[PDB]
Parts: C-alpha cells; structure tokens; sequence
RNA sequence: AUCAACGGAUAAAAGUUACCCCGGGGAUAACAGGCUGAUCUCCCCCGAGAGUCCAUAUCGGCGGGGAGGUUUGGCACCUCGAUGUCGGCUCGUCGCAUCCUGGGGCUGAAGAAGGUCCCAAGGGUUGGGCUGUUCGCCCAUUAAAGCGGCACGCGAGCUG
RNA sequence: GAGUGACGAUGCGCCGAAAAUGAUCGGGGCUCAAGUGAUCUACCGAAGCUAUGGAUUCAACUCGCGAAGCGAGUUGUCUGGUAGGGGAGCGUUCAGUCCGCGGAGAAGCCAUACCGGAAGGAGUGGUGGAGCCGACUGAAGUGCGGAUGCCGGCAUGAGU
RNA sequence: GCGAGAGCUAACUUCCGUAGCCGAGAGGGAAACAACCCAGACCAUCAGCUAAGGUCCCUAAAUGAUCGCUCAGUGGUUAA
RNA sequence: AACCGAACCUGGAGAUAGCUAGUUCUCCCCGAAAUGUAUUGAGGUACAGCCUCGGAUGUUGACCAUGUCCUGUAGAGCAC
RNA sequence: UGUUAUGGCGUGCCUAUUGAAGCAUGAGCCGGCGACUUAGACCUGACGUGCGAGCUUAAGUUGAAAAACGGAGGCGGAGC
C-alpha cells in the first residue's frame, strides 16, 4: 500500500501525530510502501485524512 | 539558474553553484533548453538535439553576508557568518 | 540581472465612455494608466499610457444612477461638513464621475498621485481634440 | 515582476498566464519557467514562438 | 487535644488610627472607559375587553418578539512610578425616539379648538423664588419653554 | 368564451430595521455579476515540499596513534524557542615562560571596501612621542542600554 | 471547539473536564488582528510544486466554462 | 533651630526587606511549568509532577490490531 | 564606496505579563563608575592527577633569591 503525507500534524491530536510517527512519516510530502496487515492497515485508517492512499 | 544552465549566450565568463572539477580546464557540458544561435528559434528537447560546452575558470567564495536575526522582548539576538562557494564558467558550446 | 529601463516613449490613446458600465470602463483606463502590457514592464516607475476619454456624460450605470450611487465628499471640520451627490446629479461635472472611479483603482502613493497626471476626461465627442495634437491612438474597450 | 512581465506579452498575442503557462506546461518539453520573462521583454519574435506553441499544446 | 483555624506557630494574647508611615498591587475596589444588557428606556406582534353600537378614532388584560446603551448593576480587561470627582459658569457641536415652527394620513375630523400616527433635525427652545443641588415643586410668560450623546462634554478654561 | 381557485412544502429576495465627529462591503467599483446553488479544469500563492550548493547534532561504517579518546573522511539523520540544564570558545587586566618589536616612530586615538561561523582579528594610511604585540600556562576588582542607577561634560525648552 | 455546573442556555464572565494553539511560534491567509484556517523558520539562490486562501482594478493569478436562481446593492445589520 | 502621633548627629548597620527595580561577550544542543497535596497558607514555601546533564539497563516505550475482563454516560424506558 | 529618487515591506528598546507600538514602567544625550563573590583542615557530586587495601598530614621546627621535616589527628577497614 503507497502512503504519503499531505497534510500537516500540527493542530492534531496527539494519537494522530503518535500514529504518523509509527508510520515513519516525518515531513509532508513522505510517501513510504506499506504493509498490508491489520495493525499497519489500522494505522493507516487512523490517519486516513493526513494521508494520500493510493492502493 | 538552479544549477545547469541553458540558452542562446554570447561566450561569457558567469557564475554558478560549485562544480567539484578543479582548477582550469574541467569542461562541462549543458542540455540547452531554447536558443537563437543561428536564427532558429527552437525549444524543449528539440534544443536537446544541441548541448553547450563551457570551460572552468576558477572556484570561489561569494561576499560576506551576515546572519542577522531578532525576536522582541525573548531576549533572542543571533549573529553568523556567511559566504556563498561557487565556481566560475567560461561559456563556448555549440 | 532581469531587464532595465527606457522611458522616451509617452502613448497617447483614446477611449470612448458611450454606453459603457463606469467600473468596467475604469478598469481597462487603470490598466492602462499603471502598465499592461508593461513597455519595459518595471513598477519602480511610471510605464503606463495616457488615456483621453470622450463622452464621460454618457457613461453608463446599472440600477442606480438616481438612488444609491453617492459621491460622498466629506469637507474641512465635520461641524456637520458632510457634503453629498448623487450620481444623476452629476449632471453638474461629469468629468469627475470618471476621475472618481480611476483614481480609486490606482495606487496611492507619492508616484499613485503622480498618475492622475495621465487621465484627461472630457464630456463630448468631435470636439474633446483639445489634449490631441500629439499621436491619438484609438481603443475600445472590449 | 517576471509573472507581470509574462501575462502582459501573453495578452498581447492574445493569451494570459494561466494560460500561457498552461500550455508550455502541456508541452513537456518546455521548462522554461526561471527567464522567460527576459524572452518577453527582449525578443518578442523569440516569445511569439513559445505562446504559438503553448496554444497547440493546449488545443 | 472542640490543639474544631481539625498537617495542629508560644505554656502564655484584644482593639483603634481622620495624626498616621514604608514596601507593593491596576494581581484588587471607588471614577471613567470596555464586554454584557438582567434592570432601565423605547418600539413592534396578537386582540381579551373599554369605546351607545363597532377590537384597532383613541385606549390594549394575560401573554409574546426586538431595538437602544442615557440607569442600577454584573464582570474586573488598560490605567494605583496618579486617567481630578457632583453642581454652577463658559463654550460648543452631534443623534432623533421632534418640544415649537414646515408637509401629510386617519379621526368618535361641521367650524374653531384638538387626539393619534407618518415624513421632517433648518433655525428656535424665556426670566425669576426655594435648594450645593442634577432633578423637582412654585411665580410670571411663551410658538415652544424637547429628550439624550460627547471621560454622567468642558478645572494645564473659571468657580469650589 | 377559456383554465380558475384554496391550503400547504421548499430556493432566493421584501417589509419589520431609530443613536450621538464623516462616511464606506478594506476601497474603487459590480447585476452589460466582480452576487449566489451545483459541476469542471487552469493558474497564483508560505520560511510547508522540491532543486543546487554549504555548515551543525547525534549515530553507525573507514583510518591516523603504545591505548581509551579526539582528529579528519563518506552515508543517513538532525538543527523555532522563554525559564532552565549542557557544550565549544572571543575579549580585558595582572603574573610566569618563550619569541620578538620600537624615537628610520610604542601604546592610545582617527579612517578604511580585508579576514574569520560568532564574540572578534589583520593590512594600509593619519595622529601621537615611549613604551609594547604574539604564543603557552596561571590568577581575577574581567565584558553594561537600562537600575526615578553614581560622577562629569554637554544638549532641549530659547534668544524664550 | 466539545462536555457540564454557577450566571439571565448574559459577559473578552466564572469554575471543572477534554483536544488544540498562544504562552515560548517566525512564515502565508483572515483589510488591520496572541488565539481561528494553513503551516513548525540550520544558512545561501534574481530556480520549481503546493496548502489555507485566492484569480475585475488597487493586488500575485480565468473579466474561466456549463446549467440555474436573485434586481434587493439583497449580497455588504437580528427576531416575533 | 524652614517636614515632630516622639528632635538632631554619630554609631549597632551591609538591621530586616516572602516586595519593586537592575543583573553586562559569543555560538552550539536539548528544553519546561502556570498542575496535585500540605502550609497563620493563598503573588511566599516543602514534596511530587513536568526539563536537562552523566551513568546503568538496554527494547521494556509509542501508535495500531486481535483476544479478554471492567463501567451505567448518551440514547431510551417506566418495572422502583 | 558615498549619496539620492521611486517602489515593496515594516507596530522603538527594556521590564512586567494571560496578553506591550502600546495612551502601562524606566530613560535628555554621551563618556567613565556600576551587580552571583569571598571564607571554611565545613558537607555532597563531577572531572582530573598521586599513591592504593590503604591514603593523608595539623599546629609547629628547621631552612628559604627553595623546600624539607613534623603521624597529634583525620578518612576507608562490620554490622545490628
Ligand atoms: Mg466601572
Ligand atoms: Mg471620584
Ligand atoms: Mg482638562
Ligand atoms: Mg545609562
Ligand atoms: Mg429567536
Ligand atoms: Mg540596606
Ligand atoms: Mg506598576
């Protein structure tokens, strides 16, 4: 699953900026290749709206 | 430019970001994004058909500029040195 | 780096109010007046042309000309200087209607001032020729 | 300044800069962006080419 | 051990200051401003009923919806290394929810005299007796003797 | 001789809609939409992301060196900041040691576009007219814009 | 902002819970404007893409495209 | 003896001052707190909470998933 | 390098604060003066050196353009 992070943590609640840590995003515009198992799929789904899901 | 140049020149000695080959000669070679060399007025990969050659003249450091930065009342006051390296190319290319 | 600047070029043009709304004529003067299609196209002075304008009392005006639309001239201490027309009573100086509407689309500096300089408003037709014995290039609006 | 310098020469060929900018866009090929307003301001043969092919690009 | 002021200062303890003093506080009150608008001022909906009869010419039970920011407040935001405070006088200017004049509609408007509502801020809006008075009551007039804002307008302008 | 009427729903608009210095949606100006519901691209736009160069923090991976430990060296990574904690240094006086300098011109003063990542430090010229840099180590009366700070000189108010 | 009490389902009010920002946060936007929207500034560039916001002229960028609505300047003061 | 709810001068004396002010070169790294309990306490202070530096441990921390237990709010209901 | 015109941007410094351009505090200007120190055979921690299951001396005595002597005493060494 391609992730990428479009929208900033500031302002979000610290589970979410916990969660885009986990992650491994660190600036807007990481994208990462992602696993595609309950807890990173829970993860993802978690930050859905920070987040550019491709598939 | 943002490093890397391009367009119709005349031969000249410009400045650029560093280059990494040393002292004279070093010679580099440019894309070309639009030219007038010859009255032909072509752009974009279709100026890729041409590429520029330029000589390396010397290396360098640009002139001293002072980091200056203030925030009222927090106390914060900052001062730092400056000096932008760069290198210097001769243009010939085609 | 970017290019300089050549000023030994004043552009005179003419441009008819007739049936044209106030703002959107204004416009298309305060673009022309500042720089356009810019000659050196630089801010740091004045480029613009100088715009004539013929027939300012024929300008035109949506649904108010006799209601809502009034100039509000404020005048020395308020002991009640609170002068005001309406726009139909500008029957009065025409020419103003138009000044008014430019110069409220044009900067307000020191050079902004200076730019009023370039806007020559007259309320006739045939016989405005009065600032036109220099080059009198013609453009409509749109 | 070079943006303003860009849509005023863009106008006169009877384009804009979205538009013009559009086109050269379309037309990969074309990076210019960093001094194409020099193209403007100095060669105006040179940036009726660039506003020619930025028309095609696009339609 | 009502060491009950309950983590309990000594075994052992009240007042007063306008004769007051020092260190501070706009961390906190009085004035004024600010936010609020319960209270206050005004306007509007409905129509019981009053009006010989007829709700609406006038008046409007019980109830309802707003506006204003002139009252008493609420709150405590700048000002306590100082923002002088009532009333008078002097000098003004502004709002209109108009006291007089001006124009109107309705009238339970014959006329004359009016009632009420609409538009209207141009000018005008008296002199005294009582009280520090603002107010208010009174005398004598008047076209009228308006209501409110301007730090409850105005003390580097005066009074006190 | 042709459709005509009553309830309701809902979009946008109308009345209701009066406040004190001069008015306004920030203005100009806009319905010949520059208002407003729905849809669609395109461009602008930050110190955000990117390109190119360069420095720092920590970390692992090389090698200098009798060993840690610290140099350099890539690669990844980090670097908003008040109280505060930690690190590396600049500068002044005095001292000890070394190296020197100076009447063919010491310190101090004055000017300056040079250097260093900062505190800072040089070169040159001018003035001065007899003392004095640089390095290593030691020690402090060791760095000022504030304290209605202290001393002194000189301004403003004013040719009042 | 949300969940409550006090208060008049007042206050730029007070007092708890909770999340964020300011405090100690520069940069764009909101005319101006600690807090709201976007976004967390190692330094240099006369390079590029975007966010929130924007694209008549002041003022960067469509006086864009389609079907509609509103003629009151409504938009650009609330109710029965 | 030009300021008397207790004169003046010198000393104790650098009284005390939970208060006000002031606190001076540079760069680099991290970075708070305005909360809890107690207090003749309430703008003071103790301990904790939160910061930093050195050391030891060295994945125990963080988010997300699954499993499992706990709860009487929102809603709702009228059996008390 | 000095100066200048026009354009963009732009709310002195310090202090005190939840919040300062603030019509809150301070300051006429410049020069100089001016605020975290010193003591103690005191306690506790870091770093460094010397010896090391041991480690040190105090007063003093003798020399001194200089250091030697002096184990009285002090600390580790066993706790409850
Ligand atoms: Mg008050
Ligand atoms: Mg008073
Ligand atoms: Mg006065
Ligand atoms: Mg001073
Ligand atoms: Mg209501
Ligand atoms: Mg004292
Ligand atoms: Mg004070």
């Amino acid at each position: 699953m391609k992730i990428k992070l479009v929208r900033s943590v500031i302002g979000r609640p610290g589970n979410q900026v916990k969660t885009v840590q986990a992650l491994g995003l660190r600036k807007i515009g990481d994208s990462r290749e992602v696993s595609d198992t309950p807890a990173v799929r829970g993860m993802v789904k978690t930050v859905k709206h920070l987040l550019e899901v491709q598939e | 430019i943002q490093t890397g140049g391009k367009q119709y020149r005349v031969s000249e000695g410009d400045v650029i970001r560093v280059e990494s080959l040393q002292g004279e000669a070093g010679d580099k070679v440019e894309l070309k994004a639009l030219f007038v060399g010859g009255e032909q007025t072509v752009f974009g990969e279709d100026a890729g058909k041409y590429t520029v050659q330029a000589e390396v003249v010397e290396h360098g450091r640009g002139k001293k500029i002072y980091i200056r930065k203030y925030k009222s009342g927090v106390q914060y006051r900052r001062r730092t040195g400056h000096r932008q390296n760069f290198t210097a190319i001769k243009i010939l290319g085609i | 780096k970017t290019y300089i600047p050549k000023n030994d070029e004043q552009n005179w043009v003419v441009v008819d109010a007739s049936g044209v709304p106030l703002g959107r004529l204004a416009t298309l003067i305060a673009s022309r007046i500042r720089g356009k299609h810019r000659p050196d196209f630089t801010p740091n002075m004045i480029q613009g042309d100088f715009v004539v304008v013929i027939n300012a009392a024929q300008v035109a005006l949506t649904g108010k000309k006799l209601d809502d639309k009034v100039y509000t001239r404020y005048t020395g201490y308020q002991g009640g200087l609170k002068t005001e027309t309406a726009r139909e009573a500008l029957s009065k100086h025409p020419e103003r209607v138009i000044e008014h509407a430019v110069f409220g689309m044009l900067p307000k500096g020191r050079q902004g001032r200076a730019m009023h300089t370039r806007l020559k408003v007259y309320a006739g037709e045939t016989h405005p020729h009065s600032a036109q014995k220099p080059q009198v290039l013609k453009t409509q609006p749109l | 300044l070079w943006i303003q310098r860009i849509n005023a020469g863009a106008r006169l060929h009877g384009m804009n800069y979205s538009t013009f900018i559009n086109g050269l866009k379309r037309a990969n090929i074309d990076l210019n962006r960093k001094v194409l307003a020099d193209i403007a301001a100095r060669e105006p043969e040179a940036f009726k080419a660039l506003v020619d092919a930025s028309r095609n690009a696009r339609q």
